[PDB]
């Protein structure tokens, strides 16, 4: 299951 | 034995050729199990393995909103370094994530990590401790000093001792036929003729799994890295893995020489001369 | 920026004997960029039937895939890899030796 | 940093009006939704949109209509309104993937009440009723209630003032207006409140109460042709003097 | 429902703990949160939980067990100011919806040493048309009922807070015009408490 909260550079 | 469960995601923009390309993929030790391509029909997260395929519709949907919220983050993050490292517009620029975690033979959570890597070398990465940064350069410190103003390893660090063991327990239970299997390596041992001075002895390795290997070469006790050609092992494709190794020897003198094959599915370590 | 040349092996899935259906694997790693262009050759002509596996990377961030086809052996059919890629002048063949 | 903010926090609308409610966010949040809220429903999404430019429907999107022109605002438009409509609409926002904590943050709310005649409208009556003489006997303090009557829509804010400043330190008003009439849906309402203060503050003359009521309704700018006055949002209050005894 | 929130009213002492519970059905939720929606208000945030276990932040407790999907809260040491709605939301991901419970209302009441419930009658300052009577000063367990007459109108209990005394007093109110309306036979409906002081 793939994390839920990716964030820019 | 341990076990790990890894996210690989790699995108690469296209000058004049429009959105980058984004692959994902994700992995439970060396069986990869699930896969988006951008380039790809369905545009969903598709299954690599038989377990994985007994997930319902909402693992699915799920999945693919997430994996095209990674899509997202990554596309803008190729314009966004453009700009760290004011780069032009006429090429192409890499950028790969990785993240996962390891369990330990009890399935308790023994490491998580989170790697980011521009151009193919490192960028930003998650330390050890699961609160810190390590920058690179300059131009990532910015991307960082941004990292814990949104408090994102946080949100990592839950992950990573959380939903990424949870996850995991529950795929090598769902696929235990397959991933809590071991195969032992067959091992063969070749020697073909240089000329009439030397002898390359060639010892083979065949149909392991997990990938984990260690081929080394010595004369009498003391290992010898000093003729040791070594390759990269290699995927059979029937999810088993291959390898060797080959030492260039004085022939006649074959007789001192051993192989020593060390695996997980070997109850003792293997050791090999030429019959 | 980093460019790495590929390193590429070409084997068979199980061992080789003439007569038996099996798989003619072309193995390309260690490169960078992602660009790379994969051939499998029977007789130094194009196999059109080849597929290949999801890019996916190493520890020390270099690309692999692995490109592979059904194939039976034979004593007299020569079989290749033709790899292209930015690092090569032109485009490599690495023939199918099958001691290897 | 106001977060999400949204205006007006009242609004009558006469079937077949158009309104636009206003959403603002401060935050440079991506994603940003807009709700109603229904005493047997929950939350029910509207429409929502994850970034500047781009929206999509949500459960509830019948009637309604949004634009994202930029990432701080998120208009929302009745194009004809209905009774339906009437309903407490919530403006909120979370950072997507631009940012932080993944919380999402609410608007203040807006309620808007739809009608099918604003002939229906009407400003409440105020009256204050004093103190009990036997309260004062048995217990030492003295109960002033305060009776908000006869409005329509229940878009009331009630305050008391003692001595020209308003007071929260001895009053219980209730949570919501009560239907006068329950067998209608065009209902007028009701709500109460009281102020308790010592008995020897209660008799001292020189003390004022009052019950002031802040009702929303009708705007300056409309049409009004009843014989009635017109239902403006307008102020009305009661109030009642110390009495020593 | 994907979130399954418990009851509704939840009737609390003041000191005292509430526990509110809840349910949620997709397995792959990673953001857990709470909610209090005062009457008339928005919903305000107040706890967010992000791993399995206790989360602690001054009077409230958050838990989180993923295996059995159960989100809760835990309020100790109730203010009179913890009366509301809360509602438990939870998400999978930055771009999925909060799928939010439909809430559960937690009244808290207030310690009431010992009560003198009565009933009054108050004057208007006359230039209305009715009279009102003040079921005052009972206790928390007194519940006040609704008119089966048609004329009358009873409001719900509320609490008044007389921060001098430290004085805390329950009320409800009662008012008609057409007949003799008496607040001898007002409260009639209601289970009121036996010593109800009525003056004459």
């Amino acid at each position: 299951l793939l994390f839920g909260f990716p964030v820019y550079v | 034995g341990s076990h790990s469960m890894r996210y690989f995601f790699t995108s690469v923009s296209r000058p004049g050729r429009g959105e980058p390309r984004f692959i994902a993929v994700g992995y439970v030790d060396d069986t990869q199990f699930v896969r988006f391509d951008s380039d790809a029909a369905s545009q969903r997260m598709e299954p690599r393995a038989p377990w994985i395929e007994q997930e319902g519709p909402e693992y699915w949907d799920g999945e693919t909103r997430k994996v095209k919220a990674h899509s997202q983050t990554h596309r803008v993050d190729l314009g966004t370094l453009r700009g760290y490292y004011n780069q032009s517009e006429a090429g192409s620029h890499t950028v790969q994530r990785m993240y996962g975690c390891d369990v330990g033979s009890d399935w308790r959570f023994l490491r998580g990590y989170h790697q980011y890597a521009y151009d193919g070398k490192d960028y930003i990465a998650l330390k050890e401790d699961l609160r810190s940064w390590t920058a690179a350069d300059m131009a990532a410190q910015t991307t960082k000093h941004k990292w814990e103003a949104a408090h994102v390893a946080e949100q990592l660090r839950a992950y990573l001792e959380g939903t990424c063991v949870e996850w995991l327990r529950r795929y090598l239970e769902n696929g235990k036929e397959t991933l809590q299997r071991t195969d032992a390596p067959k091992t063969h041992m070749t020697h073909h003729a240089v000329s009439d001075h030397e002898a390359t002895l060639r010892c083979w390795a065949l149909s392991f799994y997990p990938a984990e290997i260690t081929l080394t070469w010595q004369r009498d006790g003391e290992d010898q890295t000093q003729d040791t050609e070594l390759v990269e092992t290699r995927p059979a494709g029937d999810g088993t893995f291959q390898k060797w190794a080959a030492v260039v020897v004085p022939s006649g003198q074959e007789q001192r020489y051993t192989c020593h094959v060390q695996h997980e599915g070997l109850p003792k370590p293997l050791t090999l001369r030429w019959e | 920026m980093i460019q790495r040349t590929p390193k590429i092996q070409v084997y068979s899935r199980h061992p080789a004997e003439n007569g038996k259906s099996n798989f003619l694997n072309c193995y390309v790693s260690g490169f960078h960029p992602s660009d790379i262009e994969v051939d499998l050759l029977k007789n130094g002509e194009r196999i059109e039937k080849v597929e290949h596996s999801d890019l996916s990377f190493s520890k020390d961030w270099s690309f692999y895939l692995l490109y592979y086809t059904e194939f039976t052996p034979t004593e007299k059919d020569e079989y290749a890899c033709r790899v292209n890629h930015v690092t090569l002048s032109q485009p490599k063949i690495v023939k199918w030796d099958r001691d290897m | 940093n106001a977060g999400v903010t949204q205006t007006p926090k009242f609004q009558v609308l006469k079937t077949g009006q158009s309104m636009t409610l206003q959403c603002a966010q401060d935050m440079n949040h991506e994603y940003m939704s807009w709700y109603r809220q229904d005493p047997g429903m929950g939350l029910r999404l509207i429409h929502y949109s994850v970034g500047a430019g781009i929206t999509d429907q949500g459960e509830v999107p019948n009637g309604y209509n949004v634009s994202r022109s930029t990432t701080e605002d998120f208009p929302l438009r009745l194009l004809s309104a209905a009774p339906s409509q009437t309903s407490v609409y919530f403006c909120a926002s979370r950072p997507g993937l631009a940012g932080g904590r993944p919380e999402q943050y609410f608007g203040p709310g807006t309620r808007l009440t739809v009608t099918e005649d604003l002939k229906n409208v009407f400003p409440p009556e105020v009256a204050v009723f004093e103190p009990s003489e036997a309260e004062i006997s048995h217990t030492q303090k003295a109960t002033l209630v305060c009776l908000a009557t006869g409005f329509y829509p229940d878009h009331v804010e009630l305050s008391w003032w003692v001595n020209g400043k308003e007071v929260h330190s001895g009053v219980s008003t209730d949570p919501q207006p009560l239907k006068e009439q329950p067998a209608l849906n065009d209902s007028r309402y009701a709500l109460s409140s009281r102020l308790r203060v010592s008995a020897t503050f209660w008799q001292d003359p020189r003390n004022h109460f009052r019950c002031q009521v802040q009702f929303y309704g009708l705007s300056e700018n409309d049409e009004w042709t009843q014989d009635r006055a017109k239902p403006v949002t307008q102020i009305v209050s009661a109030e009642a003097w110390g009495r020593a005894d | 429902k994907e979130v399954e929130q418990n009851s509704g009213p939840l009737s609390v002492p003041e000191g005292a703990i509430a526990s509110l519970n809840c349910t949620y059905s997709d397995r792959g939720s990673q953001s857990f949160f709470w909610y209090r929606q005062y009457s008339g208000k928005s919903p305000e945030l107040i706890m967010s939980i992000y791993s399995n276990g206790d989360k602690e932040d001054g009077r409230f407790t958050a838990q989180l067990n993923k295996a059995s999907q159960y989100v809760s809260l835990l309020i100790r040491d109730s203010q009179p100011s913890d009366s509301a709605t809360y509602l438990c939301a939870v998400t999978t991901d930055s771009w999925g919806k909060l799928q939010f419970g439909a809430g559960t209302q937690v009244v808290v009441t207030p310690d009431i040493q010992n009560p003198d419930p009565a009933v009054y009658q108050l004057r208007d300052s006359k230039s209305s048309d009715k009279s009102v009577c003040l079921f005052t000063d009972f206790d928390s367990q007194t519940n006040v009922s609704q008119s089966k007459d048609s004329d009358v109108y009873i409001t719900d209990k509320t609490v008044l807070d007389m921060r001098s005394m430290d004085f805390k007093s329950n009320s409800a109110v009662a008012w008609s015009n057409k007949s003799d309306f008496a607040c001898a036979n007002a409260f009639n409906n209601s289970i009121i408490p036996e010593d109800t002081f009525f003056p004459s």
